[PDB]
């Protein structure tokens, strides 16, 4: 339902075939389904709607917390402990958000693999490439930091990678 | 050594006149409370050594123990604070009077300093 957002967790249009029986023998599945819904689903729906109308009598809201965009570790003097603290907390929050982004893409991939049945190898190419890109980015940013990671170590890793990339680019430009 | 000889110092004063320009320690200072606790412990040990009821034997002498420890501790804390204030005063004055030995270096940001990265793997 609308409990979540369909654009971040997309699903195919859900095509299902119609029953086209070749025999007039009674179908046990349909009769069992009628017994099940009549004897299980109806009481569950009445209980749920009672609970929902009880909830409607007393309704309150909780709000998602918003955070500002404080200066990052690159805009901090070498020993400014307060700017360092702000930047470190912001970096850690961004690290958590990136972790959850990777989690979302992994959930997408798992759902694709389960849904596609026997055609998952071809029908889940877009999800696989999305996970490849996200995991490649996540790996560049945080892999090998180790225990005791910090914004400074991530910055040093990024600077080393940028130096290597610049050296490679200028060497290739000398041909 | 370092503080033994200083200009304008009275030999056996224990509390120079310039120490009165400092805030006195509060009577509820935790160090004073610890001194009172030391006095109470001394009174209890006095009771136990002399084979007397430890908690209740002598209340007047236990009170004297506690107040004596608090009384000495107050002046001890005053002198402690005065000597630390002298240390900071002298250090700041020496820094101010010798600028070339304590120069303010250029402020660099972490975007400019190149720190080597050591991977963990
Ligand atoms: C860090 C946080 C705080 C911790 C600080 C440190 C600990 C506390 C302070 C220590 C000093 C204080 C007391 C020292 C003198 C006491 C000596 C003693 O024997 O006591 C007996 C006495 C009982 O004896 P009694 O009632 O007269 O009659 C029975 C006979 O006397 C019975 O006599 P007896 O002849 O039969 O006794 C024989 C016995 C007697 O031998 C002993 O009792 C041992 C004596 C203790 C040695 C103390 C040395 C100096 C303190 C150093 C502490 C080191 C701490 C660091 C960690 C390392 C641990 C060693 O010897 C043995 O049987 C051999 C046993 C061998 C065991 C070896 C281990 C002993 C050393 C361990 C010391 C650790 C601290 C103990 C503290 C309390 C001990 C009583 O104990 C007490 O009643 C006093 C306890 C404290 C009273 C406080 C109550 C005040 C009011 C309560 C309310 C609080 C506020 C209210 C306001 C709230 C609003 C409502
Ligand atoms: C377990 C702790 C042991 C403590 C030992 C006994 C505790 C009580 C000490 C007795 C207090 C009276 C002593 C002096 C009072 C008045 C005399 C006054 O003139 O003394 C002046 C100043 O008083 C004394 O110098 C300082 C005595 C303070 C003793 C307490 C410090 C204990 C060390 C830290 C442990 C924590 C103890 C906590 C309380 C139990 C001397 O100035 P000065 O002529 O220039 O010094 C010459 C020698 N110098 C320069 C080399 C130092």
């Amino acid at each position: 339902p609308d409990s979540w957002d369909k654009d971040v967790y997309p699903e195919p249009p859900r095509r299902t075939p119609a029953p086209a029986p070749q025999t007039s023998l009674p179908n046990p599945v349909t009769y069992l389904t009628k017994i099940f819904d009549l004897l299980v689903d109806r009481p569950v729906t009445l209980a749920r709607e009672f609970i929902e109308q009880q909830h409607a009598k007393n309704r309150y809201y909780y709000y998602h917390r918003e955070f500002r965009r404080v200066p990052d570790i690159t805009e901090c003097e070498e020993k400014d402990i307060l700017c360092m603290f702000e930047a470190e907390m912001q970096w850690r929050r961004d690290y958590k958000v990136d972790q959850e982004i990777v989690n979302i893409i992994q959930e997408r991939l798992k759902a694709c693999q389960q849904r596609e049945g026997e055609s998952y190898r071809q029908n889940c190419a877009k999800e696989l490439e999305q996970f490849t890109q996200v995991s490649k980015a996540f790996q560049d940013r945080y892999s090998d930091l180790g225990a005791h990671y910090s914004a400074r170590k991530c910055l040093a890793k990024q600077k080393q990678r940028m130096l290597a990339e610049r050296k490679a680019a200028k060497e290739a430009a000398a041909a | 050594t370092m503080m033994s000889g200083r200009p304008g110092r009275v030999p056996l004063q224990f509390l120079p006149n310039e120490a009165r320009s400092l805030p006195p320690p509060k009577l509820t200072d935790p160090r004073l409370v610890y001194m009172g606790f030391l006095g109470y412990c001394s009174g209890l040990i006095d009771n136990a050594i002399r084979r007397r009821p430890v908690v209740s034997a002598g209340l007047h002498r236990q009170l004297l123990y506690v107040t004596s420890f608090v009384f000495f501790g107050y002046y001890l804390l005053k002198r402690q604070d005065y000597m630390y204030a002298l240390r900071d005063h002298d250090m700041f004055a020496y820094v101010k009077s010798h600028p070339e030995d304590f120069p303010e270096k250029d402020k660099k940001t972490y975007g400019e300093i190149l720190e080597e990265f050591h991977p963990v793997r």
